[PDB]
């Protein structure tokens, strides 16, 4: 499901992160050898982490949100949320007719446009697969023509398959809450809920 | 009309004067930049020039209006340069000491009108104010 | 239309059912205001500009009355009100504060044309006045809670202030020894309340106005300014010695502030004639402070 | 909020003049108001423009009151070109501070009014204020 | 303890009927919170009346007509028709005020609630009072 | 600096003549002005960005950002 | 902004022949920001002169000398002589700049730009005006 | 879009010989920093003169020698011979200033590179622009 924001629902600007805090979150076993030299293994997978700090929210934007929030609660899928910095349309395009050649492991990905993407993917923007729901984010780009290699962060989880289409705009975290345990809301004598935070967190 | 909305029109002498309006209906409480072009479909702006703010004025320049793209919503009002010629020669010599250039030629508006059949008259001003010509030495 | 001139105004004091309309009022100064709420709530998505500002609460207004001496003596009525005991025509400050909350009463304040501003909840905060070579004239200072306009008032056409009382020098005495070279006695009288602000989550949508407040403390003081005379080398009682305890009585012909146990703190300046000044305070056991109102004739 | 009947209209000379009431019922009870719309039923307004407020002065013009979409709540006021015409035949010759164009024209009101609806002529003023006539250059 | 409000001044609208409706209702404050319930309008009877001065001797511009909508819920409403309304406007003053044209003096009006009978005791009470103005239209 | 740009042309003309304020809802005027002052302000803030690298320099703020935007009169 | 924004001062240096380069770019901001490409200045022709006054009569102390150095890549190039410059510094004004002695005022200018083509699109822009002000030197 | 300072005022010293060089340097902003080589100085000449006024007419004090130092490295020096300081000297305002007698104005020099060749354009370019001070000197 969507975490409503303020794109999906105008009616409410209460909603929208006051500050997003995206962290990168990869266990690695890391040694410290005698000699000086520092050995690392990865073996965890990798994810994101969302903490998502609120403004004041009024009582009925807090309704909506927490009416929301329980409906994941209950239903128990997972959660989409949608980063607004990362949201700067820099392809336009439909991806619909852009292959990716099957058979590739690791940071680096081959996609042809086949001349129909308008529009350069520079570092440090996200990108995600069609059928895999990880996001990953471009470090590095070189394109030869219509050729586009792009290298990402996290290796790709999935060897792509042939079938998988690029997406560069509107990508959604698949994220499960961490503060649903103990989740308080206070409601002081002006008439707002404050300090409503979250700490979301990518699953698989 | 819209008297709050007034501009001022500003031609340059010896060169032909070209204004481009674009009428774009928008409906923002969906979304933000919700804007569609409006059909300018059988409209036909027209509008005048004269030298005073009264009746019994004398006419100075009548503009030489066009659709430039129907159903794209991008019309113009324009006048060759003879007409602006006729205009310096017809515009007064009170020279603003800060402002040597800008010399007042008259009062001007223009109004939109639907011609469609089956329907009426929708004739509606868009445009009022003021049209003041620029100095020119290149010729 | 009508303005509201300030010189055409009557100002009448509610307490207990009664009008004190407070004539021979040199001055008064008063203000309304509300108290808002505003938060601007910039996000990542929309860096508005627009803030979220709701009027919620009505800021205590703080009302400032100076009222001269008059034969009837309505004026120690504020004495009275402050928490001041009544024996006859002198008031005591009681050893222990008698009650938590003030004495709550309500004024107007009237103008022509059936104009009028109610404050409500008010109390006395501030009494003090400087015997002087002028004039005397007391500065009241009341805080109100809610404040509102009404058409209908009460006008105190009965109760009301009589002719100022004529100057009358000032004179202050230890026992029965006059000290000598005064210069200004001013003395100050407080009831130092505090409002209790209990606005909750059920007066949300609603304008909150104060209504309940409790004493922290009332205290009587005084600060004489003298000129240094000695009439001795090494005198002894004219020094700059403090006196831990010693009787005192800033007396005049219509009033008399006495102190049956005061500590004095001295300070001198270096000006052009060399002046100190005391800081007169009650003991700790001292006796309650006398404060007398002689109409006429003592 | 409290009362803001009185609204001045600017009609343009040599156009005709059309206003459009979004009629609505807003209540804040709620926090977001509500937007619900009143009905229009058994509903017809009327107004007549008025030079000055004095009795038996002479009726300028006649508003033609329109009644379209009942449902949602809008509604149409306006005067054909010729009623545009007879307003600034008569309007003043003195022209507005802030707008050297408009001209006081008169005065107006419109009269909401129920018809039998209970039994009732439940008939209440909803708009008030001044006529001006605002200067044409084109015609 | 709090003060009340006799003094209300009245604006009419000029070729529109005017109408007010007043509800009584008993009130007190005891432990349990206010209670309030209607006070039944029965022998209830109103009657106001509108005069161009205070002064004595003051012409009678006009009179209200007097009505008890619903004894039950304790509401009686005091109002003029149409034709009052013009008979009012005729004789106001002719003194405008800038800012506003509209609004003109009228008079001073009262209104006394009564309750006559054998039983009852010959008891009259002010309810209201204050001025009366009126805004000039064109309509009509 | 020696050298310096001059706005020859771009200039302000004559000074507007005086006219009184009045202030109004929708169209109906409001009594009794006295004075009528108007605010507006971007309240930036420097982002001070003085490191090691500065050491035995003059350091000169390069970029700011916007705090908030707002309109504001007192009447 | 309604022309301030086409207007900059040009300041030719005495015995010194004055040219001026000109970048026509167009600049796409309300779309998207960075984004700027160049006009491709085929058929764009220039033409620009100078007179003392504003009058109707006033003399043409000068005449730039446009040239298109580059056909796409939107650059082109005003320039005029040695004998021009001379022209104008002898032909200009004797009151001095108090805030930078060397300049004096010589008169205005403006340039035209048309584009003639085959295509019925004869457009001219005046896109330059100003005034022309000359800068004395000293080593001839 | 910062300022140039093509004003500078030289202070020479009487009876001491002048040496003034100036070195060229290429410059640009780009996505890698700030990359400066050096113009080679062919066919680039200089030429100044020194007048007591600005205004036509005025006597030519004396004339700078001109000369290139280094083509590879940018490099040109613009300097006089103490025997034109001296004859700058003596034609210098006799007027002195207090609290420092030493300093009195020579007047305006000017400074122009050019690069004059049959395929070369006849392009002068005045470089700087000021005014000459001399500083009085005993010795000698």
């Amino acid at each position: 499901m969507r975490l409503p924001d303020p794109y999906t629902n105008p009616e409410y600007p209460g909603l929208g992160f006051e500050s997003v805090n995206l962290v990168d979150n990869d266990p690695m076993i890391r040694d410290e050898l005698p000699n000086g030299k520092v050995k690392e293994v990865k073996i965890s997978a990798q994810y994101w982490g969302i903490n998502i700090s609120y403004p004041e929210l009024f009582p009925d934007e807090y309704a909506f949100l927490d009416s929301r929030l329980l409906e994941y609660k209950r239903t128990g899928d997972y959660l989409d949320v949608l980063l607004p910095q990362y949201e700067a349309f820099r392809v336009r395009g439909d991806t619909k007719s852009v292959t990716i050649p099957a058979g590739q492991k690791g940071s680096q990905i081959i996609l042809n446009t086949n001349g129909t993407l308008t529009g350069q993917p520079k570092a440090g923007d996200l990108f995600k697969l069609s059928t895999h729901p990880k996001v990953y984010k471009i470090t590095n780009f070189s394109s030869s023509g219509n050729v586009w290699n792009i290298s990402l962060y996290p290796d790709l989880f999935i060897t792509t398959t042939g079938s998988e289409k690029p997406v560069f705009n509107g990508i959604l975290f698949r994220t499960k809450l961490m503060n649903g345990d103990s989740f308080g809301s206070t409601l002081n004598n002006n008439g707002t809920y404050s300090g409503i935070s979250l700490s979301l967190r990518e699953s698989l | 009309s819209t008297e709050n909305r007034v501009i001022d029109l500003v031609v340059d002498e010896n060169v032909p004067y070209g204004l481009l309006m674009q009428f774009m209906d928008v409906d923002d409480s969906v979304y933000p930049s919700t804007s569609k072009p409006v059909d300018l479909t059988d409209f036909s702006l027209r509008g005048s020039i004269k030298s005073s703010l009264e009746d019994g004025a004398e006419t100075v320049a009548s503009f030489t209006t066009a659709i430039v793209d129907a159903a794209q919503g991008v019309a113009s009002i324009s006048l060759p340069v003879s007409a602006v010629t006729t205009i310096a020669s017809k515009a007064s010599k009170e020279r603003d000491r800060y402002n040597p250039r800008q010399r007042l030629a008259g009062y001007y508006d223009v109004i939109i009108t639907r011609t469609a059949v089956g329907s009426a008259a929708s004739s509606f001003r868009i445009m009022e104010g003021k049209v003041y010509i620029s100095d020119g030495v290149t010729q | 239309m009508f303005y509201s001139l300030m010189r055409e105004s009557k100002i009448v004091i509610e307490y207990d059912g009664r009008g004190y309309h407070f004539d021979a009022l040199s001055n008064y100064d008063a203000s309304t205001s509300f108290q808002e709420f505003k938060t601007l709530r910039r996000t990542i998505h929309n860096r508005t500009n627009y803030a979220d500002s709701i009027i919620n609460a009505q800021d205590p207004s703080s009302i400032s009355l100076a009222i001269n001496f008059s034969t009837t003596l309505i004026e120690s009525n504020f004495f009275d009100w402050m928490g001041f005991t009544r024996e006859g025509n002198s008031l005591f400050l009681p050893r222990n504060t008698p009650n938590i909350e003030p004495i709550m009463f309500n004024m107007y304040i009237i103008n022509h044309n059936n104009s009028c501003i109610y404050f409500e909840n008010c109390y006395v905060s501030t009494v003090d006045f400087s015997l002087d070579k002028s004039i005397p004239i007391l500065n009241v200072g009341i805080e109100s809670g809610k404040f509102s306009e009404v058409s209908t008032f009460r006008d105190g056409y009965t109760i009301t202030q009589g002719e100022v009382l004529p100057y009358s020098a000032p004179a202050v005495y230890t026992n029965s020894s006059p000290l000598p070279a005064l210069i200004s006695a001013s003395m100050s009288f407080q009831q130092q309340c505090s409002w209790r602000e209990d606005r909750n989550i059920f007066d949300i949508n609603k304008i909150y106005t104060n209504k309940r407040a409790y004493v922290n403390e009332m205290n009587a003081s005084a600060t004489l300014a003298f000129y240094y005379v000695k009439r001795l080398v090494g005198d002894k009682f004219l020094n700059l010695d403090p006196e831990t305890r010693t009787p005192l009585i800033i007396k005049n012909k219509y009033v008399s502030i006495t102190f049956p146990l005061a500590r004095i703190s001295k300070r001198l300046n270096f000006s052009d004639l060399y002046q100190v000044e005391y800081d007169v305070i009650p003991t700790a056991d001292s006796d309650p402070v006398e404060i007398n109102f002689f109409g006429e004739r003592k």
